[PDB]
């Protein structure tokens, strides 16, 4: 077999409620 | 191998001070890890005499 | 120059008609759009609401 | 000289861990360790900061640093702090610290904030940093007006 | 390059010699002729085609 | 290419939406015309609803003056007449000097001037790519140099054609610089390689002059690495001609060919090296597949996934083979029933009245 | 979510770590320990404090 | 007017910012020939315009053809991408059988981007394993600026040929230090 | 990957891809999966530039 | 830079800081081993 | 030879771009002012000195008051290496207030 | 299509697809 698994992500309702992009790591004291 | 390498010019101890503010409010006092903020009293600072 | 602006009073003073994302030059929309971190100019251009 | 907190009677250490399933555990490592995606960190108050000692009853304190490149960097900060309020960053004692009350250089509670003038910014003979984009006065940033100034 | 000497009280002065390569080639043609081109590689007074 | 100015300038001088000039597309809307959504006017407040066909009825002249100078002004911009800070300046002034002479034949003309324009920003971009000038260039210095006689031999005459070839077929950056007093030739527009084309007069003297097949440094090593340079390049643009057993110059020709030749083959082998370096009948099935796995478990007790598969292999391959596709959703759902509670699982084994439930379908 | 947010093996959720060496000179009390975070366990640093 | 042996333009690297700044012609490694006699300097001469031959060649066979020296930004084609093999991943756990296992009363100790290739640490009550591979590249290709490997192969010092010959608008201005090739003008408060 | 293979500003993200799109597919979908609960947007920074 | 501060009775200190990019990079290749690249832009190296 | 005023610290010194073709190595020692004569010059009036002048006779005496040389390629990643130093980016020398 | 929302000029005013609502205790 070569399934692919995707990610869980837990569910609002049918959608799997996924999110948005905040992979974001900028302080910056300035 | 050490993987932290300190400066002696990294004043992390102030810098920690900066990022709470700037993260939260700290004004409410934690007491987990003491988050008392060190903050006078403005009406001795600034003598407003009437 | 144009002196005289014969179209309806209410369309062309912006009380009720198109806001200005539909109104103004694609050049200055997308000009706006661009620096609107740094001296914006939103404020300076009416949005008509009409219930 | 009065009194100390000498006992440390023990210390120890406290990790808590996201009680993860095993399946997604051994996924989400085993690709973060991946050269692609490795996580960076950047210190907040991100800056090379010094100490010039001021004598007592001083006029300006001049500084200059040498020839160097200034790629990256990103403007200035600058107070004044009390020497005897502040240790003298060298590792163990300094028995010329003789204070204990807010350190303003450690806590970050400035109060001398309130005292400057001219802080005048000079490159190599060249001396306007700000320059053609000039202020109200031309040459230094000026703070603190004297008793002058129409 | 930074050193971070000691304090001495008294002016002095580094002393730095980065090493380089030195070399001539002396020539001598005919009868009561000498002649050498010299090169410092790194560090060269040399001149360019004049 | 060099934007359009008239497309330039209706880009920053016209409503974005609908104006007066889009009278065909606004009486679209108002009567329910569009393809797209019809309805969308319809529901618009009484407002909007009226200012929109108060307007397409009776429309608004308006002043294209403005119009008109943006499209010059933008246009001089991009043949760089004015600098482009410059085009606010300009912008107002022509605007001035229309304005205290308007007339119909201004404006007339103002029109045709912005039609010419439109061609002219193309003719120059035409140009610049077509690299013309130099070609008028080569000639002048053809001229200067004393043509037609040569001593030695007149293929000559041939490498000349071939300097015509290299200006045309080089589009990029073929220039001919007057220089203060020489003409020069060059092939990148950041110089890196130019030419002194009043210094090939050493390409004069060596012109029939047999060359010597002993050794590239001799007597006929006369020429400046200012004049071999001016070879290095005329060479891919110079074909067969130039005889190899004719003169010293007919000679090198062919080894810069071979050379240039190589060069692009070891570019090819370079690029390779260094990738490579840096890497019903469906019930029956089930009836018998709720005894064999009670079977197996009673006679072994193995795991489920174990008990399934020795049921798989105790089958009719005309059974199997019919529904293989049911058995194995058969087999999961069976799988994670038991993996759910195994005690209700032996209940559903045990009671042959026993029905898929449904969710098992879905 | 319930298939792959939580595992089921018995397993702590918050370890300690006594120090493997100690040394309490007349200012400095410098203390060791060897976090060792297991296999398919991930632990994130901004939840440790002495 | 010039020597036809010049000098080459060393090319000089910002690692910052990854791209080049500047040029200037190799003062380093002359030779001082001004004691040597007409052939001696002829010789040296030689030497010279070697070095300048060798030079172009390399240039042909290794720098990337530009239409432009030192570009402001490299697309994502010519610079080298670094690209890791797909990582593999064996799965230990049996997501069903501990389920099942866990619920009888046993109590246990001790877009699609993936693929579950079953192999048919382990355990004993159930013989599935589940492999999973991945892709470990980066999810767009990277443009920026070029590393120090590849900027020794693009950069090899240029040869410059009767150097500043009319056309100040056909001067290599990448040569200059402080030189902006996007609005084309040397910038600087300095 | 070292400077030899990348410039320093593309290396320690200062300046030329977010951390949207210069992590690998999976984890970028990873992270955006279980956002909620365990986040992993503070450990990654991505360049912000003037 | 000359600044020019009032004067006072302590002997005190200015407290310029020039403001830098101060990052690092940990990788953390196999199995117990990491291993991080720091990085100042400025001043990156002497006090 | 740089020079170092007194009662300073650390000298700092920056050479202009250039190629290092075949660069062998540094080398480096301390040396008095009042001890050595100007270079380069046929009589200097100020050099009042007649010991041992340890520039051009080879008795050097103070190269053990060095600490601490870092070596920076136009601010790059420092020369002597990748991790090639017990110290992390620096060559160390005469750690004498303090080492674990 | 039910467009009775206010306007912005044209273009009405808003609306998130989803939006009608949960909460509870925990």
């Amino acid at each position: 077999e070569d399934i692919n698994f995707a990610s869980l992500a837990p569910r609002h309702g049918t959608r799997p409620f996924m999110g948005t992009w905040n992979e974001i790591g900028t302080s910056q004291l300035n | 191998l050490n993987a932290v390498v300190d400066l002696q010019d990294r004043n992390t101890e102030l810098s920690y001070q900066l990022l709470l503010d700037s993260l939260g409010d700290r004004t409410r006092y934690f007491s987990m890890w003491n988050s008392a903020v060190d903050s006078y009293d403005p009406d001795v600072r600034i003598i407003e005499n009437h | 120059m144009a002196t005289p602006s014969m179209m309806p009073q209410w369309a062309y003073m912006h009380i009720a008609g198109q806001d200005a994302s539909e109104y103004l030059s694609p050049g200055l929309v997308q000009f706006a759009r661009a620096t609107d971190t740094y001296f914006s100019l939103g404020n300076k251009f009416r949005n008509p609401t009409v219930a | 000289v009065d009194g100390a907190s000498v006992r440390f009677d023990s210390v120890n250490l406290y990790a808590t861990f996201f009680p993860m399933a095993h399946n997604t555990a051994s996924t989400l490592e085993a690709m973060l360790r991946n050269d692609t995606h490795d996580q960076s960190f950047n210190d907040y108050l991100s800056a090379a900061n010094m100490l010039y000692p001021i004598p007592a009853k001083a006029t300006n304190v001049p500084i200059s640093i040498p020839s160097r490149n200034w790629a990256a960097f990103r403007g200035w900060s600058f107070t004044r702090l009390k020497t005897k309020e502040t240790p003298s960053l060298g590792s163990g004692f300094d028995p010329y610290f003789v204070y204990s009350g807010s350190i303003p250089y450690l806590d970050g509670t400035f109060y001398l904030n309130h005292t400057f003038k001219k802080v005048s910014i000079m490159f190599d003979s060249s001396v306007s940093w700000p320059g053609n984009d000039r202020l109200l006065t031309p040459n230094e940033f000026e703070i603190k007006r004297s008793v002058d100034g129409e | 390059m930074t050193f971070e000497v000691d304090p001495m009280d008294e002016p002095t002065l580094l002393y730095l010699l980065f090493e380089v390569f030195d070399v001539v080639r002396v020539h001598q043609p005919h009868r009561g002729v000498i002649e050498a081109v010299y090169l410092r590689t790194p560090f060269s007074a040399g001149n360019a085609t004049t | 290419q060099a934007p359009d100015p008239a497309i330039r300038a209706a880009l920053q001088s016209q409503p974005s939406g609908l104006a007066s000039d889009d009278w065909e597309a606004a009486m679209q809307r108002i009567m329910a015309l569009t393809t797209r959504n019809p309805e969308s006017f319809r529901q618009q407040p009484q407002a909007n609803r009226l200012s929109a066909i108060l307007e397409a009825v009776v429309p608004s002249r308006t002043n294209p003056t403005h119009e008109k100078v943006l499209a010059i002004v933008n246009a001089l911009a991009e043949n760089k007449a004015i600098r482009p800070d410059e085009a606010g300046l300009v912008y107002n002034a022509l605007l001035e000097r229309v304005g205290r002479y308007n007339s119909t034949n201004v404006q007339s003309n103002l029109d045709r001037l912005v039609t010419d324009v439109r061609e002219a920003v193309a003719q120059r971009e035409r140009f610049k790519n077509e690299g013309l000038g130099s070609l008028v260039a080569l000639n002048a210095f053809l001229a200067t140099q004393p043509a037609n006689v040569p001593r030695g031999q007149d293929d000559y005459t041939n490498f000349i054609s071939a300097l015509r070839l290299m200006v045309t077929e080089v589009p990029q950056s073929e220039v001919y610089q007057s220089g203060p007093d020489y003409f020069f030739q060059t092939s990148r527009q950041g110089l890196q390689t130019v030419n002194l084309s009043q210094a090939f007069k050493n390409l004069r003297g060596l012109w029939g002059v047999q060359a010597p097949v002993g050794d590239r440094s001799t007597v006929s090593s006369l020429l400046t690495p200012n004049s071999r340079l001016l070879l290095l390049l005329i060479a891919p643009f110079t074909d067969s001609g130039s005889v190899n057993r004719n003169s010293y110059l007919g000679h090198l020709l062919t080894l810069y060919r071979e050379a240039i030749g190589q060069a692009q083959v070891d570019e090819q082998t370079f690029q390779e090296i260094t990738s490579v370096s840096r890497a019903a009948e469906e019930e029956r099935i089930l009836r018998y597949v709720q005894q064999s796995v009670g079977l197996f478990l009673m006679q072994e007790g193995a795991t489920p996934s174990a008990a399934l598969d020795m049921t798989a292999r105790n089958m009719e391959p005309s059974m199997y083979a019919a529904n293989r596709p049911f058995i194995n959703k058969l087999m999961d759902y069976l799988h994670r029933a038991a993996a759910m509670n195994t005690d209700y699982f032996t209940n559903a084994i045990l009671n042959p009245h026993w029905l898929p439930p449904p969710g098992f379908y879905t | 979510p319930t298939h792959d947010v939580t595992t089921d093996r018995s397993q702590r959720l918050t370890l300690r770590f006594v120090p493997v060496d100690r040394e309490a000179t007349t200012y400095l009390y410098k203390a060791r320990f060897t976090l060792a975070v297991g296999d398919n366990r991930v632990l994130d640093m901004a939840s440790t404090y002495f | 007017m010039s020597k036809e042996i010049p000098t080459p333009y060393m090319w000089s690297y910002q690692p910052q910012m990854g791209l080049a700044a500047g040029a200037s012609q190799d003062y380093s490694t002359r030779m001082n020939w001004l004691s040597a006699g007409p052939s001696m300097i002829s010789r040296v001469n030689g030497v010279r315009s070697h070095r300048n031959q060798i030079l172009l060649e390399q240039a042909a066979v290794t720098s990337t053809p530009r239409a432009k020296l030192n570009p402001r930004n490299w697309p994502s084609t010519l610079v080298y991408q670094e690209i890791p093999g797909p990582t593999t991943v064996l799965l230990p756990r049996d997501a069903l059988a501990e389920v099942r296992m866990t619920n009888s009363g046993v109590q246990l100790a001790g877009v699609s981007s993936s693929i579950g290739l079953r192999p048919d640490g382990r355990s004993s009550f159930t013989p599935n394993q589940a492999y999973l591979t991945l892709q470990s590249s980066s999810s767009e290709p990277r443009s920026g600026g070029i590393g120090t490997l590849q900027f020794v192969e693009e950069f090899v010092p240029s040869v410059y040929f009767n150097p500043f010959s009319g056309s100040p608008g056909l001067y290599p201005d990448e040569f200059i230090p402080n030189f902006d090739a996007v609005r084309e003008a040397v910038d600087g408060y300095d």
